């Protein structure tokens, strides 16, 4: 370690996709759970915008997998809402929360019901995701399908 | 040589740049049909709630022509803009004209902030230097006073009141009513007495809007406004700072008329300056910070995203602090600017305007312009979390760059275009050989907070969407109310939430709405809240999404070589994605 | 030629009268402190549209003729209609005629005519609008809006109206500016900063059908699509194109007065280069009006009244007659439906024709001349449709006003124009087709909405006047992103549920005490005529009557034959001669 | 008695004693029922003041709304013309249509100096208006702290 330049360069590095200058930081011990003024980490970035292999780096270097953000959302969170799949699967194979709740009761199962991701509800539901959790506002999974008019998502739930 | 460019102007107070961008720069850009010798559009709409539109024309159009052609155009479209947009005025002036000269305003008292200042040059400098002769626009740094309503969510909640029921309030009690006359005509005959009838005429004073009543408790009491607000004159904007050498500053951007001497009308301003000068309140005085070696030269400041004016302010003032010390024989002043830059505007941006000692007093070549900003970037390349870069403008606007844009031309929407900007910008790495700094002249997407409001919960609690829609913006952006009388002359009144009380997420719940039956609820009820990126800058050419990209030739490579190889390198991008060659390029 | 200003105003479900009162008269009467304006001319139509010609001295600028008219109408904006207004009034300096027809059709067969019609509205026409010289451009289509088509059934089960559609999708179909955080002026040691977004406008058809209307006591929720289909469509659906009889859209162009017609023709062919590389699959440009010639055109007139239908079969049979009889010598022809050669209507329409190259046409009789006789000749033994076939550059009997000097008011006005029409043809060997250039009245649907009744039962009447128009008209509520693209939203009746009288009477209005009265309850109707298109010159009520001398006669005695037939008119009637008798 | 109201008005002293001295009416009055004293005591010009009061001006003469050239006074601050008026007779309680007093006027306008004065004279510290508010009320609805002590 050197004192904490190295972290907010990783932050950009994962946040730009640039899987060179990740492997590089890292190599010279870059902190992999170093966090933005938002509380995102790099596994935050590169959930959100999609960078599979930037993801898989962090996650053997020891990357916090739950890490939540100041309004309480992980890269599950991220991955599942903006439809990557083959993140959604990594996330979960090392361990990541499939009921992680945010601060206002949001599930990866309704982020990824909302935007109509079926591929990834489904692997949601394979690692365990609760059906019945409802959010802040008393809405499921079912619900949200619903409300979009969504039935063939309606009829996976 | 430069070809007339005129630009549009219109502020939306609170506003996001998509929210600007769709509501005003979208249907502004729309109505531009009809105008005559039009080479390209071009526009930015930024998180500080600006648009700017500016529309270059062919060499040897009449700038006049254009000007009238295009403000014409502009207000047919006025009524389809949104009314706070319209209240803060749309301007439509030629541009690609510097200031002649540029007046600034200080108090070496320390007694002024830079309102105080900006408000008596404003009242009393502005209008007299705009009537000297050879003197077009001028543009004050700054605003008058606007009357601050600064709200009070904890005490609003105690009395059960909201940001619309102050907006009511002050829209009912700071009001100039027409009302009529006694023996007005037609009369009876043989009337002796006519007289006007006055009523409620503009509030003047903190005073008097602190003694606005809101409500009268059913045991008595009355609610003050200034029970639930602070009160205060104050900018109608806090978006720019300015300093002089360290202390507050104003000042006046002066443009030379069309057909006038620009030497004559220097002597004229100062002139006219010095007859101010008896009148000024003790402490005020002017100073000239920009003489435009060239004798002057910039300072660039750019911090991280989300970076605070705070923070911004803190590089400033090392900035102004080096050239004051390590340049003290060479440098005469420092103004400045947080708030704005080249690359756009908003807190983490600022410039610095230096200029230098006579140049007869600076012997050597290390005390020329090109050397002393040398020391100065090699300096401030220590500054940590911070791009602080020295230049002289005109030494480096001269002759090996280019000017491309980026075109969405099939919907695709600023995600997939960033996408395609990335693409290009990692092949035009590959090839040093031929490209150097390759660099987007925008802004890169930022973190935002994304409030989503539950319309079934504000249906069932009785919750009024433009209720909580009005109590979020008013306290959050800011709301222009109305008109008051500051010392006969006629300002603003704007209503927001005192600082502490808009500054973090968690102050999302301290602010309530009251619903139909009267019960008062707090956001966290009836909303949820999520951070997600979005745009602090969106660009548009030619009426069509876009992102401008500069670039230099390779040392050993023609200007055309290098644009030709970028056509190629764009040649291969998404589908619906297209280009163009704009400014030095065109 | 002088210079014309025509000023161009829409008023969305608005009849000729409702537009002359509340938009022209008001125009009209701000036209004042203007320069070298020679004379003035105005139609209101029943499409809901106004056009104001302002005809200025010869020799006169048109830069700033325009700018003065610009200026007056801005002063005036505040006086007309909110619903006026936000539709955006345009002013423009250009010839009357087309410069050209760029029309856009798709080979694949894969994009409709609307859907055509979009794509050119919102891809090609604005930076066609921007290039220099071309002073007008008039979209052979529409482009789409999001279209709530409303069902008075479904709104009447809910106790909701029209009103309460509109009034929720300015409430979540809305872009809210919501401030920052961290925003200034700032506390001390604020370390983040960042917008705050709240809604934003909505974005497709599924959000609209989401929109909350209203949650029921027991809990359910009505959302929009349970009152409504809810579907991108053209924000009016009155004008159709094709190309040799396959779909297509185009714009019409015009050229702004003064400019270079060659000039400014190959900047919109530069300008359309650069956007073909972009276009969906199939979708291609033709050129198919390019201005012997090599080009004509034919214009069709149903009489008011007519149908869209009705008009598309006498355009089918003049579209057949040229791809059919004159095969050898007609390259292509563009028609549309609902554009007419003066003027917008559902009984309009007109053709370009474009011929083969000169050299593949030989002879005399397959020059442009012959040709357009021989179908002024063929369409002539059309039933009730004026169909002639006509020439027209890029940039003759006489030209006759009647005008109401003294109140007289339209139908005292229409009465004394029959009387010198008929004494007119009561001279054949001096005056030949004297014939009104304007429409008939027609029969219009006139409802009275019983004041006392209204009041009795507590049922506002703006609610519905607003339930009225909003579902026989059609109202723009406000806007929404199409693609990225700002576009208009509109709420209407579905087509089936405001085709015939019967039907006003299944709509709701809902009372102060909650209880759904219908509309029988408080109105009654009757039939009665009215003009689909009333005309105004120098600001007084007018009709404008053609006519030439009759062979072998000079055209100055015809017009004094005129003159002294318009001195026995009735007390109050006067006239003037305009356009080429001026 | 036209020439004295204008006289009375514009202040000019000399024109105002040639006026009594020729016999003017010292109680003359204008369609809105202002005596000279009502002029002089409004645009504050002390000498007419005492001019008019000496050639038998009514120091209570009522305009059509009630309010008497002691309210002018009191309301726009002329501490001099008063005081000149108080010894002279003026009701110090004396309420207008709307049951507004001197004491009224002069606490609005925080004239503290007028408002001990009027005390002084026997000014009703408790007189209500027709909206019940009091000289104290007045004050504190104002926030002028001073005054607000200076009616206990
Ligand atoms: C506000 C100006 C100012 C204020 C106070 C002291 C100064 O020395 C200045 C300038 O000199 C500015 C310029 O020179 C501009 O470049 C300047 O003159 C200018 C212009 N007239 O176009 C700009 O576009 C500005 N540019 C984006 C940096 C910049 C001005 O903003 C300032
Ligand atoms: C150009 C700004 C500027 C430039 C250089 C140095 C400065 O100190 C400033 C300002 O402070 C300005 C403002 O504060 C504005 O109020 C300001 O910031 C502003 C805004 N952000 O919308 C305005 O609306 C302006 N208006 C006149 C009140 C005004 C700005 O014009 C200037």
């Amino acid at each position: 370690h050197h004192g904490s330049d190295l972290g907010k360069k990783l932050l950009e590095a994962a946040r730009a996709g640039r899987d060179d200058e990740v492997r590089i930081l890292m190599a010279n011990g870059a902190d992999v759970n170093a966090a933005d003024v938002v509380g995102w980490t790099p596994l935050h970035l590169a959930a959100y915008w999609g960078h599979l292999e930037i993801v898989e780096v962090l996650l053997k270097n020891g990357a916090d997998v739950n890490a939540y953000d100041t309004l309480g959302s992980t890269p599950l969170h991220l991955a599942a809402h903006f439809g990557h799949l083959e993140i959604v699967e990594v996330l979960l194979k090392n361990g990541a929360d499939v009921n992680a709740k945010d601060d206002n009761g949001i599930t990866p199962l309704h982020l990824a019901a909302n935007r109509g991701h079926l591929e990834i509800v489904e692997v949601l539901l394979k690692y365990g995701a609760d059906v019945n959790a409802q959010d802040k506002f008393g809405k499921t999974a079912f619900d949200i399908s619903i409300n979009n008019g969504n039935e063939d998502l309606a009829e996976i739930l | 040589s430069a070809p007339p460019a005129v630009t549009i102007s219109a502020s939306y107070p609170g506003a996001d740049a998509k929210t600007v961008q769709d509501t005003v720069t979208q249907v502004i850009e729309q109505n531009m049909n009809g105008i005559d010798n039009l080479m390209y559009m071009s526009s930015n709409s930024d998180s500080t709630g600006t648009v700017q539109i500016t529309l270059t024309f062919e060499s040897g159009t009449d700038a006049d022509i254009a000007q009238v052609q295009v403000q014409n155009k502009l207000q047919l479209a006025m009524p389809l803009l949104p009314q706070e947009v319209q209240q803060q005025g749309v301007s439509v002036e030629k541009s690609s004209s510097s200031f002649l000269m540029v007046v600034g305003v200080i108090n070496t008292d320390g007694t002024m902030t830079q309102e105080d200042i900006s408000d008596y040059v404003a009242a009393n400098m502005k209008d007299a230097i705009s009537r000297t002769s050879g003197v077009g626009d001028v543009q004050l740094f700054g605003s008058q006073y606007a009357m601050r309503i600064w709200m009070n969510p904890n005490e609003l909640n105690k009395f059960q009141l909201t940001p619309v029921d102050v907006i009511t309030a002050i829209k009912a009690q700071n009001a100039q009513v027409a009302a009529g006359q006694l023996g007005g005509t037609p009369p009876v005959k043989g009337q002796q007495l006519n007289a006007s009838i006055i009523a409620q005429t503009r509030l003047t004073s903190t005073e008097e809007f602190g003694k606005i009543l809101l409500k009268v408790n059913q045991d008595g009491s009355r609610v003050l406004l200034r029970d639930v607000a602070k009160i205060e004159l104050g900018g109608e904007n806090y978006d720019i700072i300015a300093e002089f050498n360290g202390q507050p500053a104003s000042g006046l951007g002066i443009k030379l008329a069309t057909g006038a001497n620009a030497l004559d009308t220097a002597a004229a301003i100062r002139a006219e300056l010095a007859k101010m000068e008896p009148f000024f309140p003790s402490g005020l005085k002017i100073v000239y910070p920009y003489d435009t070696d060239q004798g002057v030269f910039m300072t660039m400041v750019q911090l991280p995203a989300g970076a605070t004016q705070e923070r911004t302010q803190k590089v400033l003032n090392e900035v102004t602090h080096y050239y004051l010390t390590k340049e003290k024989n060479n440098v005469e002043s420092v103004f400045a600017v947080n708030g704005f830059g080249f690359a756009g505007r908003g807190q983490n941006t600022g410039i610095a305007f230096v200029s230098l000692k006579d140049w007869a007093d600076r012997p050597g070549e290390e005390n020329k312009v090109e050397a002393i900003t040398m020391r100065a970037t090699r300096a401030f390349s220590q500054i940590k979390d911070a791009m602080v870069f020295a230049f002289n403008l005109p030494a480096i606007v001269e002759a090996t760059g280019f000017d491309f844009e980026l075109i969405d031309q099939a919907g695709l929407g600023h995600e997939k275009l960033t996408q395609a900007r990335n693409q290009l910008l990692a092949e035009a790495a590959k090839h040093p050989d031929m490209l150097t700094s390759v660099r987007p002249n925008g802004l890169e997407d930022t973190p935002q907070f994304k409030i989503d409001i539950d319309q079934e919960k504000a249906q069932a609690l009785g919750v009024s969407i433009n209720d909580i829609n009005t109590t979020l913006g008013a306290a959050w952006g800011g709301s222009y109310v109305n008109d008051f009388i500051d010392r006969g002359r006629v300002k603003k009144v704007y209503v927001m939430s005192e600082a502490k009380y808009r500054m973090l997420p968690d102050d999302i719940g301290d602010w309530y709405v009251r619903a139909a039956d009267g019960q008062m609820v707090p956001f966290s009820a009836f909303s949820s809240s999520r951070w997600e990126y979005g745009s602090p800058r969106l660009e548009r050419y030619n009426g069509l999404p876009s992102m401008e990209i500069l670039g230099q030739a390779a040392p050993g490579k023609s200007t055309g070589e290098a644009m030709e190889l970028m056509e190629q390198l764009a040649s291969k991008l998404p589908t619906g994605v297209g280009y163009d060659w704009t400014g030095m390029s065109y």
